[PDB]
């Protein structure tokens, strides 16, 4: 059996246990992904590898993830592009910023990316995006396409909460983001 | 409260290696905002399995 | 608050997630840090930094861990170095062999080493262990000459059950070693 | 069979704040061969 585990309630300047890439870096508790300013891509790795399958018994591991983030607009209309969580492989970089979240690069099925992530996405990219327009939560496998999609509503600058879990043994995956009123 | 849900089934054995790096990634292009995660937490169990 | 936690089981042919330095590595399903061969080190380390104190705050982390672990010798007369857990700089490197178990450089004093090590030594070395030539569990800080030690008896081939633990309160740091 | 030490090791004072752990074993001109089979760490910092 393996697990892996940790919680950080606060960051700290200098979060040792965690790999920033592009501008991703904490700043007064909070670890920034990006500032409001125009083409920029952050991203922040947990350091550790973690075991999600082996190919010995063909288990899957069971996990969750929670975490509060913020999204703070200029204002509730010109809000781009949005925000992941992801698993890649180990040595995953940043990939096309914009519509793509610096994770995908492609609208097509790309094998070699082998990474999944549940995208909240605030801009509306008419190439691959739900035609409705409206921002939503999606899943996502090796395609900025999502599989599945949910409309959501944006509350700027208000804390959101949010939940992913995958059970093995069915190997759905579920999400929830409840803003707290 | 007011929630929001999605559910999918995705056999992540499919498409993920075995050994894996988890995160987060943001972007702007020409419109933008700024993103920010205040707390994280995350907890995984492989029953068994290094093999 | 801050929390790490992990725990393996068996350990696999490919264990990403430590760090493996001089001769270790994992083999059915065991890390071996050394073979029964002379002069090797090996040590593995978990691969995220741990956060363990803070300097704003003040504030020192609690923490335990379990492990359990084999010596097998030759013989129950020919027997060495030992084995430690040890809490090292994120930049650790293995230090000198032999009796200095891979972690330390000196019997005297080392502010540099900035290295506590919990040792489960089997060889008597006389320019620092316990004059009564008995095997022995030690506690390390900074030098290979423990602050502290308590005679044991080895048990060859079998496995042992260690509890290390920090109670940040107190600031007491307990080892529990039990041939179940 | 057990065996159990105790001792007050004030840890700020001797380790960087940010640490790696982990586990050491050698030989020299005596040998053993030294094997961990399990490993459990959990740690909390307030
Ligand atoms: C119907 C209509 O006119 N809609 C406009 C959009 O055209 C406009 O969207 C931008 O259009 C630019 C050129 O048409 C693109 O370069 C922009 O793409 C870049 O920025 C977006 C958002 O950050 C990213 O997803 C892309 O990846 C690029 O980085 C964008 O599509 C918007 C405001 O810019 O107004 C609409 O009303
Ligand atoms: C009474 C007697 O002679 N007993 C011998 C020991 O003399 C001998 O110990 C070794 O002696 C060597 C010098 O004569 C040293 O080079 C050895 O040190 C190395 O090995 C030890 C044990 O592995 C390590 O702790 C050191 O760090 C060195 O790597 C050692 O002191 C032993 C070995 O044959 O047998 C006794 O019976
Ligand atoms: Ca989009
Ligand atoms: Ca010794
Ligand atoms: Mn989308
Ligand atoms: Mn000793």
């Amino acid at each position: 059996t393996e697990t892996t585990s940790f919680s950080i309630t606060k960051f700290g300047p200098d979060q040792q246990n965690l790999i920033f890439q592009g501008d991703g870096y904490t700043t007064k508790e909070r670890l920034t992904l990006t500032k409001a300013v125009r083409n920029t891509v952050g991203r922040a790795l947990y350091s550790s590898p973690i075991h999600i399958w082996d190919s010995k018994t063909g288990n899957v591991a069971n996990f969750v993830t929670s975490f509060t983030f913020v999204i703070d607009a200029p204002n509730s209309y010109n809000v781009a592009d949005g925000f992941t969580f992801f698993i890649a492989p180990v040595d995953t970089k940043p990939q096309t910023g914009g519509g793509y979240l610096g994770v995908f690069n492609s609208k097509d099925y790309d094998k070699t990316s082998q990474t999944v992530a549940v995208e909240f996405d605030t801009f509306y990219n008419t190439a691959w995006d739900p035609s409705n327009g409206d921002r939503h939560i999606g899943i996502d496998v090796n395609s900025i396409k999502s599989i599945n999609t949910k409309s959501w509503a944006l509350q700027n600058g208000k804390e959101a909460n949010v939940v992913i879990a995958f059970n093995a043994a069915t190997n759905v995956l579920t999400v929830s983001l409840t803003y707290p009123n | 409260e007011t929630s929001y849900t999605l559910n999918e089934v995705v056999p992540l054995k499919e498409f993920v290696p075995e050994w894996v790096r988890i995160g987060f990634s943001a972007t702007t292009g020409a419109e933008f905002a700024a993103h920010e995660v205040l707390s994280w937490y995350f907890h995984s169990e492989l029953a068994g399995t290094s093999s």
